[PDB]
């Protein structure tokens, strides 16, 4: 009938970041994960997603937002 | 970081979230027409 969503399969995804289970993950890592692992992003695009991922003067990126974009158009 | 690079895991959920992302800048460009 009806199923859960897959919203969750992506933040997995994120979760493997999120360490310390706060429902934060460190912005820098983000950074090098985009830029070292899968298909490495350029810088544009890293840029685009940092402007995106938060760093307002925390250092630390809420995946919830990007799960938003993903869920969001 | 501190994390699992080792672990396929890790480098397969760095893909997930990149596809999306990339399909994502796609959808934004899109156009109806």
């Amino acid at each position: 009938m009806k199923d859960t969503d897959s919203e969750e399969e992506i933040r997995e995804a994120f979760r493997v970041f999120d360490k310390d289970g706060n429902g934060y993950i460190s912005a820098a890592e983000l950074r090098h994960v985009m830029t070292n692992l899968g298909e490495k992003l350029t810088d544009e695009e890293v840029d685009e997603m940092i402007r995106e991922a938060d760093i307002d003067g925390d250092g630390q990126v809420n995946y919830e937002e990007f799960v938003q974009m993903m869920t969001a158009k | 970081f501190d994390i699992d690079m080792d672990a396929p895991e890790t480098e397969r959920a760095a893909v997930a979230i990149q596809s999306q992302f990339r399909k994502f800048q796609k959808k934004k460009a899109g156009s109806q027409s």
